[PDB]
This record gives C-alpha cells, structure tokens and sequence, in this order.
C-alpha cells in the first residue's frame, strides 16, 4: 500500500548487471548440440577480442574462486 | 534411482516499512537517488533577533542577526547477501525435463526469498538509524527539565 | 487510545537534480535544494519580498 | 568558520527558532554559527 | 602593401551576468561564461560528441 | 609545386570501407549503441 526505500525492480535488474555469464557448456554428445556450443565459442572469441565496445564489456563482465592445491 | 528431495521452506518475515511506523512522524522523508555522490549537506538559518526599546539609558543592541549552519549526518547501510552459484547456473537455462523444472522453481524461489529479505534487512536497517540518530541527540529528562 | 489511526505520506518526497542543478554540480560541484526558487526569488521577483 | 555570509533568497518560516537563542549560542549548542551586530548585520557584496 | 585596411570588429563582445548564471553569482561566487551553452552540452542531449 | 599538394589514387578504393570501419566503429556512435544493446540484454536478462 506505500513505498519502500528500495524498489525490487532497480536491485534486481542491478542483480541481472552484476551477474558472472555462465561456464560454456560443450555437448559431446549430439553434432547438433555440439555446432552450436562451437559456434557460441567462436562468437565468444569475436566479442571478446575485435577492437570494439563489445571487449571492454566482457572485460569488466569477467570477476576475477581458484580451486586450492591438495596433497 | 536418483530421488529429488524436497524440504519445508518458510519466510517467518514481517513486512514492515519505514512509513508504516509512527517513527515517520519525526522525520521528513526526501529520496536524494544519488547520496554516494553528496560529500556534504548543508543548511542555513538567518535568525533576525528583536530588541526592546528601553526607558532608561542601556547599551542598545543594534540588530542583532545570528547565522547558523547545520551540516548533515551522512552514514551508510550495508547487508551482505548471500546467494549459491549452484541454484544460480540453472537460472540461465530453461527447463525441458520436471525435475529441471523442479530444480528452475526452487532456485526462482531461493533467489526470490532471499533477494527481498535483503531489501527488508535495509528496511529494518534503516529503521534502526533513524532510531539511532533520534537516540544520539537526545539529551535525557533531567537535563531539558531545566534547560528547557 | 483517543485514536486508532493517522494519516500520513504514502511514499518518499521525490527530491532529483534537475538540468540547472546537474549543471551546478557538474562544473562547481554545489547543488542548490530548490533552483527554481532561487530563480524565482532573484531573477524573477526580487523585489518582491517572501 | 565554514559559515558563508552571501546574500540568498531566504524562505521565511514562523517557527520561534529564537526561543532562548542568545543564551544557546553564546554557550556554543551550534558547531559553528556567526552573530553579525551592528553594520555587519547586512547582505554582503556579490 | 597589398591592402591599407582590414575588416574588422565594430563594438566590444559583450557580457553581462544573466538570470541563470546569477544564481551561481549569488549563492556560490562562481560565475560561468555560456551557461546556456553548458546547458546546451550536458542536458539537452549529452549523448552528443563535440 | 608541380600539383598543389594533392595526389588521386586509385590505390583508396577497397581500403576506403575495410579501413573504415574500424575507426568508426569507436566513433561514439556505435559505441553507445553497443552499450545500450549490451544495457538492452542486462534488462533481458532477469525477466524471465
């Protein structure tokens, strides 16, 4: 009936902003399910290295969680 | 066989907001969206100040006017919510299968609960420093008995 | 209780910078609370006391 | 004294803010005001 | 000489402190020269490169 | 100066779009809409 201090939609589109992207994932199993995780790869090697705006995004999307060494 | 396990979740929360207090009587609530830029406030008072002519010969204070300042109280709130990558890389997916669409559900509901207990917790965090800064200048009783 | 219930604001005063105020605190860094009062009570009617 | 003394369009209010103003203030409730008495009292130049 | 006069400007560029920039001459002692032209740049439409 | 300081070659035919759209394509105008394509996925992303 009123007004909180924080809207839901601001933080959870903030939340949307500040997520990681996702582990690639590579179907081996299926050519089908396997042309597109390499077509996905290919177009993540284009962004992530022509000269453009789409760069510096993924540069500052990247967080760095290093996996300890064991005996 | 693999069986999903599915476990009893509860929001034992009270919805409270900072206008649905009486505390909102004492405070008048503006919403400056871009606090983290302010580095200071401030807000002047010209008080002109009155004299009484005077029968007899004293020493008249020509017009006297004070100038005050008061500066702004500026403190920040910070939760830290926690939230596993786990119930988080199925977020990006889309369910085919009902146990993916199980698992989908539960994450929704996971990141849902525990995305608006945070804004609760600055709710109440915010209750909690007005109380605070109510509290902090605040002579006691005895005191204002007399000065006042 | 003499009463049950008040009423009050439903939601915040909505206080945003302006483009006079972003220009103010884009060059000088100072923003005014009220510029169009100021306009008004300088530029507009000086004379015109409060 | 971060107190300035430039001219402004000053809202009038009604509250009684001098109610045992003097007395406050020369004991130093404020953290830091300015009394201007006399020829000081006016708008200062721009 | 290949000419004996040259073209020229006829009275002093003027500038005198307006309504909006008073108010910053006023409350803050800093005055702008081309305040509408600030305006111009960081409000209506700053998406623009110069 | 036996041409004033111009020379027209046909050399600046292919290279005038491969050379191009490099440097445009930081020329502001793409860089902002890029961003906001990018800022379009983020507000697609928790809608779902």
């Amino acid at each position: 009936k009123v007004q909180g201090s924080v809207d839901r939609r601001r933080l959870q589109r903030r939340i949307a902003g500040l997520l990681p992207p996702p582990a690639r994932r590579l179907n081996i199993s299926r050519g089908s399910e396997f042309t597109r995780d390499v077509r996905g790869l290919v177009e993540e090697h284009a962004q992530a290295s022509s000269l453009s705006a789409a760069a510096v995004w993924r540069a500052g999307l990247l967080a760095p969680w290093r996996p300890p060494v064991f005996g | 066989k693999f069986e999903v396990l599915l476990g009893v979740y509860t929001n034992a929360i009270q919805y409270v907001r900072f206008l649905e207090t009486a505390l909102a009587v004492s405070c008048v609530n503006t919403e400056f969206k871009d606090l983290s830029r302010m580095t200071d406030g401030k807000i002047q008072f010209r008080i002109s100040v009155p004299t009484i002519a005077h029968g007899d010969g004293r020493r008249p204070s020509k017009q006297r006017t004070f100038i005050v300042v008061k500066n702004c109280h500026k403190h920040h709130i910070s939760t830290e919510m926690e939230l596993s990558m786990l119930d988080l890389e199925i977020l990006h997916s889309i369910p085919e299968t009902p146990v993916e669409y199980a698992e989908y559900v539960g994450a929704v509901k996971t990141v849902a609960s525990a995305l608006q207990f945070g804004v609760d917790a600055l709710e109440r965090g915010l209750i909690n420093t007005v109380l605070s800064v109510k509290l902090r200048h605040a002579p006691p009783m005895f005191i204002l008995q007399t000065l006042a | 209780e003499a009463d049950n219930q008040i009423m009050g604001p439903s939601s915040y005063a909505s206080f945003v910078v302006r483009g006079e105020n972003l220009v103010t605190a884009v060059s000088y860094g100072r923003v005014m609370r009220t510029f169009e009062h100021f306009m008004a009570r300088i530029v507009d009617s000086p004379e015109k006391a409060g | 004294e971060g107190v300035e003394n430039r001219p402004f369009p000053y809202l009038t209010v009604d509250a009684d803010l001098l109610s045992n103003l003097r007395q406050s203030a020369a004991e130093g409730l404020f953290h830091s005001f300015d009394l201007l008495v006399g020829k000081d009292a006016r708008e200062a130049g721009i």
